[PDB]
RNA sequence: UCUGGUGACUAUAGCAAGGAGGUCACACCUGUUCCCAUGCCGAACACAGAAGUUAAGCUCCUUAGCGUCGAUGGUAGUCGAACUUACGUUCCGCUAGAGUAGAACGUUGCCAGGC
RNA sequence: CUGGGGCGGUCGCCUCCUAAAAGGUAACGGAGGCGCUCAAAGGUUCCCUCAGAAUGGUUGGAAAUCAUUCAUAGAGUGUAAAGGCAUAAGGGAGCUUGACUGCGAGACCUACAAGUCGAGCAGGGUCGAAAGACGGACUUAGUGAUCCGGUGGUUCCGCAUGGAAGGGCCAUCGCUCAACGGAUAAAAGCUACCCCGGGGAUAACAGGCUUAUCUCCCCCAAGAGUUCACAUCGACGGGGAGGUUUGGCACCUCGAUGUCGGCUCAUCGCAUCCUGGGGCUGUAGUCGGUCCCAAGGGUUGGGCUGUUCGCCCAUUAAAGCGGUA
RNA sequence: AAUAGCUCACUAGUCGAGUGACACUGCGCCGAAAAUGUACCGGGGCUAAACAUAUUACCGAAGCUGUGGAUUGUCCUUUGGA
RNA sequence: UAUUGGAGGUAGAGCACUGUUUGGACGAGGGGCCGGUUACCGAAUUCAGACAAACUCCGAAUGCCAAUUAAUUUAACUUGGGAGUCAGAACAUGGGUGAUAAGGUCCGUGUUCGAAAGGGAAACAGCCCAGACCACCAGCUAAGGUCCCAAAAUA
RNA sequence: ACAAGUAGUCAGAGCCCGUUAAUGGGUGAUGGCGUGCCUUUUGUAGAAUGAACCGGCGAGUUACGAUUUGAUGCAAGGUUAA
């Protein structure tokens, strides 16, 4: 869950960060889930930090599903350059999120362990989150 | 002003004022272009012709009416009563 | 039947659309007024610029 | 409404399946001598003929598997307004896409023989 | 042209996106092409339908060709891209030259010059049995006014007349102007010896905004540290404050705002170097480390460099960090 | 350094009423350090003189009315009023 | 403006195409070996998920073009004489660029300032309200307000 | 002679005077409002430029020709130049 293997157009217009989650608002694979309540970017490197924390905290226990994939590339201009002269080069890959977009899913592990793991993941992550269970009823 | 950094994409053509040129209901004289296009976004219908440039022009005088052909194609017509 | 229109709010700072609508209703200056006959054509214009005018059943 | 032409409609018209039927119309069929016939077959195309047979194409009837169509309610979005500097809030029209109920195994014009 | 010049890049045309569902719309914004090619890859008449996939096989690099049911065109369309295309605009095949001459009601575009599309009407064709179709290539790039000069037609001009030399008109060619509306279609550099006219329309200094960089603070807590996240230190990540650095912007100042170090004189903040009060500790006290309260005062003399800085030699309780053009 | 283990698993009984958790919210708290002088309400000051939801007054402009006056335009002639 | 008729593919959605992607079925190719087995790995085929300026089976709001036509308004075009303008600015909103930086830069769409006095925002070209013909020691209000500075509720 | 001043305006007591007699002249305690003018600019109280102060002088004119408007002759004609 790091980078797209290939993209057609490598320099792209930045994403819209205003509105609500187009989809992925439900726990489908796992049992418990973690959704977001604000809307920032995710940079293919903070989710890496988060899945490590969760996985290593479960001690290779139950399964994990990352629901957010970093698709959008972003650019940064070289240091101390003036304005103009083209667009800069790719610095990282991102995936915008929206309030209500589930991010991580877990199953095959007790409820309290899952809540603790998703808590520890939440702090390595730049968006306010919430703990959710597989919606039923 | 920066320095040597340069881009390989600063080029474009002049847009061609295509699209519609008359609306349903107005009196067009014969020859009036109704819809400059490429390929066939709209086929000619009754009393309407196809130019070499896929342009659509009325054959005769009359009113203009856009209509449906089949499921996913549109034509144009001209009717003379005025 | 008959309704009376008064331009309570001003017209400064509003788009040319709302300026031309107010002109069409025949209202000249702030707090000017007119009496016209109830008519869906006129109601269309009042509704478009209701936030600048007010209506009465006179 | 049969039957065959012909053409009008957004596949509510189609595909698949099962089942009939050949009412003299329809295809199947016998052959290449005959015009013709094919970069390369009587395959087709054309042609002379009608002894075989509905088996298939065709026709009619079923069935929603399959195709298409598809509301109401809503939600997203947004025109105008009033707050406002919030990855905003409120009000008023308009109002999707997706999905769900459902429609649906066509309607139909002129002509010629039918009955 | 230029987020100041310079250096680099670019300059005309076509296609796409940015472009906010008519049209139009900018940046040294994001992607690519053109300066051609076709006597069939043109016209017309008649025919035909594709890529791939398996049920597969003489070859089988796999799939060459061949076979059979599905293949919505996933293929082809001379080329870039986008619109189109089974009416086929795709593929054959037969005739053929309309890749005609004279024109054009009408519209599109548009400052102009240009550019674009045209029903129809004559002449004379070619194809087709005829109806009809044909003034080039499925559409959109493949180019360059005007003066000058060359070649062929036509004289209708041609100085007192006849004829000619020269012109005119009609074809067409020929610069090559790519800085592609083309300053003569002849031409590069240094000025720290510079000068004049201008500009904060535009840079160097600081002032201002921003805070990428920069200094500091925090949050989570894998971990190291016998054991132990949390004496101390804290990875991966995440959130901030400040306006002291390197920058970005070009807003005041070019009818002048002296710019670096040092000297004299300071003044203010506290994220405190010493001194005062404390919590602690992996603190027995001296020791040190950490954090908190604290800005009252204090916070050296030299060697080396113009140096700020930094290193070094001696001390001190300490030899603090910054603002102040 | 073996360990020394009372108390909130647990309630009669000290005695007698209550007591874990959960959501979704309205308003605050901490995080919160900068340079001449308060100095991040304009000042005083405010526990409403803050905030929310209603309701009723009033102030507030060279806006708009009232009276008088220019100067042009369009109408009625009301050759005057509009 | 009300009512009809229409072109177009943005917001939003969606994955049917070009791609970009996360899990789970399911048989199988080079190949672990002797053509091989099994793991797999390159895909075929499915089920559930998602992402897109240069993706679209779909698809608004609004804008635009025009009408047999209405209703209210008062411009509009043609020709001629005379010009000035080619340094814009900030706010709000849709986008590019930058760093979802700038009182940045480049476009679109309003408004205002420019060329606009007056009231509010302490002061403060661009914000809010509102356009000053000239009196008046008259009256009503908009934005903002009503304990004092300082007109109005210690409602 | 307790005061914070782009020097005015507006409101006004007190004190002197009496005209181009008219709802009068001089000064002004105290209150309200209020950062010169030009140029140049997107924007200037500007710490952008210009002027110490007074006075005088100091910048779209004339000739010829073209065009257009008004005016006046008179009109299928009008008109002269040397
Ligand atoms: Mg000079
Ligand atoms: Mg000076
Ligand atoms: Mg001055
Ligand atoms: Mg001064
Ligand atoms: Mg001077």
């Amino acid at each position: 869950m790091l980078l797209p293997k290939r993209v057609k157009y490598r320099r792209q217009h930045r994403p819209k960060t205003t509105g609500r989650s187009k989809g992925g608002n439900y726990v489908t694979f796992g049992e418990f889930g973690l959704q977001a309540t604000t809307t920032s970017w995710i940079t293919s490197r903070q989710i890496e930090s988060a899945r490590i924390a969760m996985t290593r905290y479960m001690k290779r226990g139950g399964k994990v599903w990352i629901k957010i994939f970093p698709h959008t590339p972003y650019t940064k201009k070289p240091l101390e350059v003036r304005m103009g002269a083209g667009k800069g080069a790719v610095e990282g890959w991102i995936a915008v999120v929206k309030p209500g977009r589930i991010l991580f899913e877990v199953a095959g592990v007790s409820e309290e362990v899952a809540r603790e793991a998703l808590r520890l993941a939440s702090h390595k992550l730049p968006v306010k989150t919430k703990f959710v269970k597989r919606e039923e009823l | 002003k920066k320095g040597v950094s340069s881009t390989k994409n600063g080029r474009d053509s002049e847009s061609k004022r295509l699209g519609a040129k008359r609306a349903d209901g107005q009196f067009v004289t014969g020859g009036s272009i109704l819809y400059r296009q490429r390929g066939t976004k709209i086929y000619p219908g009754e009393n309407v012709g196809r130019g070499g440039d896929d342009t659509l022009f009325a054959k005769i005088d009359g009113v203009v009416k856009f209509e449906r052909k089949g499921r996913d194609k549109k034509q144009v017509s001209v009717y003379a009563v005025a | 039947a008959k309704l009376q229109i008064t331009l309570t709010r001003s017209v400064i700072g509003r788009p040319e659309t709302q300026r031309k609508t107010v002109e069409a209703l025949g209202l000249k200056k702030t707090n000017s007024s007119v009496v016209v006959e109830d008519n869906p054509a006129i109601r269309g214009q009042i509704n478009k610029v209701k936030h600048l005018v007010t209506v009465e059943e006179k």
